[PDB]
């Protein structure tokens, strides 16, 4: 039970980090809000 | 805005018997359950868990029962919602009873015609009678602007 | 009665010591085998 | 001869319906030193429960399941009532509104203490057992 | 609270008539929700006298944690005890 | 008891306490204001004692409140109100003590400030474990110059605790003593040290009854009424006095009397339906009566209101707080008011914590007579086949034992060494009784084999997948069920024996060197005989107490196993050096001794 | 407790000294000794422990600056004067003078194995006690 600060493109590259380390519906879903909102 | 966020939390894992060679495949399989579900201590939709390490105390054995527990230390990548401030979505769904919105093509975007004022109007096409264009008070149509932009009640509202 | 009146008014707080007070909420004596803890 | 696999429970205390195992045999038990035979045989095999707690709050009464959360869906996430003032709030039977009282956890305690509980909030002097 | 170092421990190093009970009820359990069998079985079916097999070669995970009246506690590997 | 389940608390502590008006407030969720129980249509009147978001009652009605039936729904309580608030039954003595040394004109004990200050300091410095340190604050020998004493007191504990900071059965048992000191010495003072006027006594009653008359004429120039006054009077006291009362017990307002006290769910509070008579409790009952006093003092004080009239008003005012206060006493203490009330069921000595707590009637253990058998062992005990097919014990299914358990459930539980019924990984019960052979092969075969639709069927908790399927077997030549008997008064006279499975007889078998252990004549008295469900419950059965490991009585080394009468005289006969064999009956007698492949081994 | 080694249980036999040495080959594989004299400690209390049978104070009793648990030399003062009185009053079976001893016997060798019996028959800590008691003084009395 922590939290801690953060800011967007930490999350943006854990998301990454994330679509990496465990590899069907959930990484369609992550590629989408990937796709979202990066461009 | 900048909705998403990651938090390091840390969380009580119940490690099962059957994986007591290897604690690492125990917390994957109910950590990739998570994915995609509702955590509700933090409030919104875990998304994404890296660094997998637990604080190394030899995971205590439940005092009757075969599977282990541990703390272990893991991040979340939950997006919040929060009615933090102005959001956007593409259309999908559209009636003169509500809007509806996909944003990051996930999360469902539902707009009463309650919170829009009725300075916009819904046309009613010869095609469909449900699915049709909410014309605006100016006259832009919004099915090639699939992109709509707002602020969130906790849910969205269209007015000023 | 007397003895939870007692405890009622004070408020006093045990860890859990005697396996009595042990029993009463369920969990396991400390003596004998539930003495220690053991661990993965 | 009587044996008893399993049967009938009480009204008030889920016990088994009036074999006898105590106030003796807990001295034999806790004798030869079989905690774990002990909290089977009296806590186990006789009244069995997984009781909510409010962690927060410390209490196990003044804890509610939520009610008309959404559809089917996900499951329903209980809350308190005594630590309370879209997602977290809640509403009740009769359509109150709450929100708060989130720290809830399971802990196993047998039946027999929950009616203790109760016919000790009758009296309205109260046990607020801590969680770790 | 504290954990005892490993250079200083101050309890005794025989596996007391207790933690030998427990030690082989909890790994019966574990033997017997599909865990890992650390010896070879020659063709025993009890998942508890699995746990004696594998006790008497002292093949077996499960360190131990000696709670002493302090409130600190010692950590003892079960190859560690005699 | 399941082994699947998760559970991850550890309840640590317990702590008691009052539960102020505001909190039975937020933890109810109904009120109980009509006496009415049922209606014509016979369901439960909304609002009524029998509320279904109260508790759900019977016959398929789900509780109002939680959306759940009976299965699952723990009850939830309720409150009814009371502007009357009439003092707690239990602290009545302690509440009027207190009273008695109140100084009403004083707003402050009789006692004089600087012994209460004196207590004060104590009950401090014992807080944190100073004992000759809490009893040193009185080497000191000496309004204003009180003032300065009780300065010269509260510095020597600061500075103590101060030294000290850089609970146990001696703490707890110098406290009491100081307490009951402090509780002799303030009902000791009449005249105030602070006010040094002499305030009103009050004089009580058994029946809940409280006044006495007002001031003395030398005094001054220095019976019932309501509870309202006595509790604002009391009140008043305890936010004047706050250290020493916040030491003793920062807040005392609703200790000792109640404003709105709950209602335990119907799950709690049946109606035995014994034969034909439908009385639905004690306590519904009681409930009820106290409930029809309320209005009648709801309905009085609005009369009073709207009104020798206020001596009538008043008087019969007076007369329904009574009525209400004894009705209340008449509930929690059945000691009074010539009912079981909730003291009478917990301190009737078949009640509580020892018919219900301590010692508890248990699941899955047989009783029979006892008879002797010479032929099994010392350890083993003959169960017949009948209790073979009686008791049974959960057991996961592996991969090396599950030719035991298919071939178990294929022989059913109407057949030694057959099997009882499946628990699912899931954990519902699929019976086998009704079942068909054809069915219970088609069973067995599929019994190891992931059933579960889906990785995680109901939530994302996934252990579900983990879990094996868990077959509840039959006892064999190996369980290890415990032996009893009462009265059980050492802890050899409760034992765990290994089961042997006899064909034939009804009557249990064990050998004779128990029978000095059990102090049993094999006459006709019986024996409790358990069985350990979970494995660690079996392993230590078998391994701290189990038979053979119970060769001496703890009292003194001297053993208390060994053979009786008729071995010990053959013994006699055959070690006598006249004796003679040959080879047949050498070999003969020896095999007979020995047994080899009963046992194994060798 | 109660001057340790154990209530009656594994306590019967220290006082049969005669058995104890009679045979003596099985109760050091029944003690595993090269197991037990691994991991504890052998030289300390047992040198403290005739310094404590100097009759003078200002040494403890051996129990008390060393737990018998695992310094393998401490151990009750009566078991030492007894030991030591038998050992050197009727050692009929312990042999001598100690030159004829190194075949199978010596005085130390038996005085090892006594002190590693008393050693490995301790109270199991962990015990419930009290309840040894209260049914100890239920049971003769009924
Ligand atoms: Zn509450
Ligand atoms: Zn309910
Ligand atoms: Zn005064």
């Amino acid at each position: 039970r922590k939290s801690e600060k953060l800011d967007k493109d930490a999350s943006s590259k854990f998301l990454n980090r994330y679509i990496q380390t465990i590899e069907e519906s959930v990484l369609s879903q992550l590629n989408r809000v990937l796709m979202y909102l990066k461009g | 805005d900048l909705s998403l966020y990651k938090q390091t939390v840390d969380l009580y894992l119940s490690i099962a018997p059957g994986h007591s060679r290897d604690p690492l495949n125990a917390i994957q399989e109910h950590m990739d359950s998570m994915i995609l579900s509702k955590l509700p201590r933090i409030n919104g939709i875990v998304l994404a868990y890296d660094n997998i390490r637990f604080l190394e105390k030899s995971a205590k054995v439940m005092y009757d029962s075969p599977f282990s527990f541990i703390w272990v230390r893991v991040d979340v990548l939950v997006f919040s919602p929060k009615k933090g401030d102005c959001l956007e979505g593409k259309i999908n769904l559209v009636s003169p009873s509500h809007i509806g919105l996909l944003i990051l093509g996930i999360f469902n975007a539902s707009i009463p015609r309650k919170s829009i004022p009725k300075d916009w109007i819904f046309i009613e096409p010869d095609t469909t009678e449900e699915q049709g264009r909410w014309k605006t008070n100016d006259g832009n149509i919004l099915e090639p602007g699939k992109d709509l932009e707002f602020v969130v009640d906790g849910q969205g509202t269209l007015a000023n | 009665c007397h003895f939870l009146t007692e405890a009622a008014l004070r408020g006093d707080v045990d860890d859990l010591s005697n396996p009595s007070s042990r029993l009463v909420v369920g969990r396991v004596g400390n003596f004998g085998t539930g003495s220690f803890d053991i661990f993965t | 001869f009587q044996v008893r696999t399993t049967g009938p429970i009480h009204n008030l205390t889920r016990q088994p319906v009036k074999i006898r195992f105590g106030e003796m045999e807990r001295d034999a038990v806790i004798g030869h030193g079989t905690s774990f035979l002990m909290q089977d045989r009296l806590m186990n095999c006789s009244d069995y429960a997984q009781s909510w707690v409010c962690r927060d709050c410390g209490s196990i009464i003044s804890i509610m399941s939520t009610i008309s959360m959404n559809g089917v869906g996900s499951a329903s996430e209980v809350r308190c009532r005594s630590c309370a003032k879209t997602s977290d709030i809640w509403q009740d039977g009769s359509g109150k509104k709450f929100v708060g009282g989130t720290n809830t956890t399971l802990i196993a305690l047998p039946s027999v203490f929950n009616y203790l509980t109760a016919e000790l909030t009758a009296m309205n002097i109260k046990m607020m057992l801590e969680v770790k | 609270g504290k954990a005892v170092a490993k250079e200083d421990r101050t309890t005794t190093p025989y596996m007391t008539k207790y933690e030998r009970a427990r030690i082989l009820g909890t790994r019966a359990l574990q033997i017997s929700m599909n865990a890992p069998v650390l010896v070879d079985l020659e063709g025993e079916t009890d998942p508890l006298q699995i746990a004696m097999k594998e006790l008497a070669q002292k093949k077996i995970p499960l360190l131990v944690r000696r709670y002493l009246p302090d409130g600190s506690y010692e950590d003892w590997s079960v190859a560690e005890l005699i | 008891m399941n082994i699947a389940q998760p559970v991850s608390s550890e309840i640590k502590s317990v702590k008691f306490g009052i539960y102020d008006v505001d909190d039975v407030e937020k933890i109810s969720v109904k009120q109980i204001v009509n006496p009415v129980l049922l209606d014509n249509l016979n369901h439960p009147t909304n609002g009524g004692l029998y509320d279904l978001a109260l508790g759900p009652y019977l016959k398929n009605s789900v509780c109002a409140t939680c959306h759940l039936d009976e299965r699952y729904c723990p009850g939830h309580f309720g409150h009814i109100v009371l502007p009357i608030p009439a003092y707690h039954p239990l602290f009545f003595s302690q509440m009027y003590n207190l009273l008695r040394s109140t100084c009403l004109y004083c707003h402050h004990f009789k006692l004089s400030k600087v012994k209460v200050h004196l207590f004060f300091c104590r009950l401090k410095l014992l807080d944190y474990g100073l004992l000759n340190e809490s009893e040193m604050v009185e080497n000191v020998s000496l309004a204003k110059d009180a003032a300065t004493l009780m300065r010269i007191r509260d510095e020597f504990v600061a500075k103590s605790i101060a030294d000290s900071r850089q609970l146990t059965t001696l703490l707890l048992h110098e406290r009491k003593k100081v307490v009951r000191a402090f509780y002799h010495a303030i009902s000791s003072r009449k005249q105030c040290d602070n006010c040094q006027s002499f305030s009103p006594n009050f004089r009580k009653e058994g029946f809940a009854k409280i006044f006495e008359i007002p001031l003395s004429g030398k005094n001054l120039q220095f019976k019932y009424m309501t509870s309202t006054e006595v509790r604002n009077h009391l009140r008043r006291l305890f936010v004047k006095e706050n250290v020493v009362l916040s030491r003793l017990y920062p807040a005392s307002a609703d200790m000792f009397f109640l404003q709105n006290i709950a209602v335990p769910p119907t799950r709690f509070r049946p109606a035995s339906k014994m034969g034909d008579e439908v009385h639905e409790n004690i306590q519904n009952e009681l409930l009820t009566r106290i409930l029809q006093s309320s209005i009648q003092i709801a309905s009085l004080s609005k009369d009073s209101t709207v009104e020798e009239r206020r001596s009538r008003a008043f008087e019969l005012l007076i007369n329904a707080f009574v009525q209400l206060q004894h009705d209340v006493n008449s509930l929690i203490d059945s000691n009074r008011n010539p009912p079981p009330g909730i003291k009478q069921i917990l301190e009737k000595k078949e009640g509580l914590f020892r018919k219900h707590m301590m010692g508890k009637r248990v699941n899955y253990a047989a009783r029979s007579v006892i008879s002797p058998d010479p032929n099994i062992e010392t350890n083993e005990i003959g169960v017949p086949p009948v209790f073979a097919t009686k008791l049974t014990y959960p057991e996961p299914v592996t991969l090396y034992n599950f030719n035991e358990m298919r071939n178990a459930v294929i022989n059913g539980p109407h057949k030694w060494p057959g099997a009882s019924h499946i628990q699912n990984e899931d954990g519902t019960l699929i019976s086998l009784m009704p079942l068909t052979i054809e069915q219970r092969t088609a069973l067995a075969n599929q019994l190891l084999t992931p059933q579960s639709n889906l990785i995680s069927s109901p939530y994302s908790y996934s252990r579900l997948i983990n879990t094996n399927k868990k077959v509840y077997r039959h006892v064999r030549n190996g369980d290890m069920l415990i032996l009893n008997r009462q009265p059980t008064l050492h802890k050899p006279s409760m034992m765990a024996h290994k089961a042997r499975i006899l064909p034939g007889e009804k009557t249990i078998r064990m050998h004779y060197a128990n029978c000095n252990s059990y102090n049993a004549d094999f006459d006709g008295d019986e024996m409790n005989m358990h069985f350990p469900q979970s494995t660690n419950a079996r392993s230590e059965a078998q391994f701290i107490a189990n038979t053979d490991s119970q060769y001496l009585v703890p009292t003194s080394g001297d053993p208390l196993r060994g053979l009786i009468q008729d071995h010990v005289v053959m013994g006699v006969w055959l070690t006598c050096k006249d004796t003679f064999y040959t080879r047949d009956e050498y070999q003969q007698l020896l095999f007979q001794a020995l047994k080899p492949d009963e046992t194994g081994m060798y | 407790y109660g001057e340790d080694s154990l209530d009656v249980t594994k306590q019967k036999h220290l006082t049969q000294f005669e058995f104890s040495a009679k045979n003596y080959k099985s109760l050091i594989q029944k003690y595993k000794v090269k197991s037990v004299l691994s991991a504890v400690d052998s030289e300390t209390a047992s040198s403290y422990a005739k310094k404590a049978l100097k009759k003078p104070y200002k040494y403890d009793p051996v129990l008390d600056k060393y737990p018998p648990s695992r310094y393998l030399g401490s151990v009750s003062e009566k078991f030492q004067r007894a030991v030591d009185e038998y050992t050197q009053k009727n050692p009929d079976k312990l042999i001598a003078e100690s030159k004829l001893d190194d075949s199978l016997l010596n005085e130390s060798k038996f005085k090892a194995l006594m002190q590693l019996r008393y050693q490995q028959s301790l109270v199991d800590p962990g015990e419930s006690v009290g309840v040894l008691a209260s049914q100890s003084i239920g049971e003769p009395s009924t």
